[PDB]
């Protein structure tokens, strides 16, 4: 449940253009997923 | 007037403003917010009146 706060984000951005921001929010969207989670990805593959 | 004309009712909607303000399109939180604002003048480190 990221993509809706991110609706407010986008709706409500300060006319943001720098790159660094717009990939460090997108990259912040998907949680870690690591340890247990990590594992049962590597079977999948 | 001032109040009376300010959106903000509580703590942390003024500092969430402030973040939004400093760092426009960066989703604010908590603890990025009071970091944030403290640092601003209220750190030796990051301003000094001499």
């Amino acid at each position: 449940a990221a993509a809706q706060v991110l609706s407010s984000v986008e709706s409500e951005i300060g006319r943001t253009t720098d790159p660094v921001r717009m990939y460090m929010r997108e990259m912040g969207t998907v949680e870690l997923l690591t340890r247990e989670g990590e594992i049962d990805i590597a079977k999948r593959i | 007037e001032t109040l009376r004309v300010d959106p903000t009712n509580d703590r942390l909607s003024a500092l969430v403003e402030i973040y939004r303000m400093m760092r426009p399109g960066e989703p604010p939180t908590r603890e990025a917010a009071e970091s944030l604002f403290e640092n601003l003048f209220f750190s030796e480190d990051r301003y000094d009146l001499s």
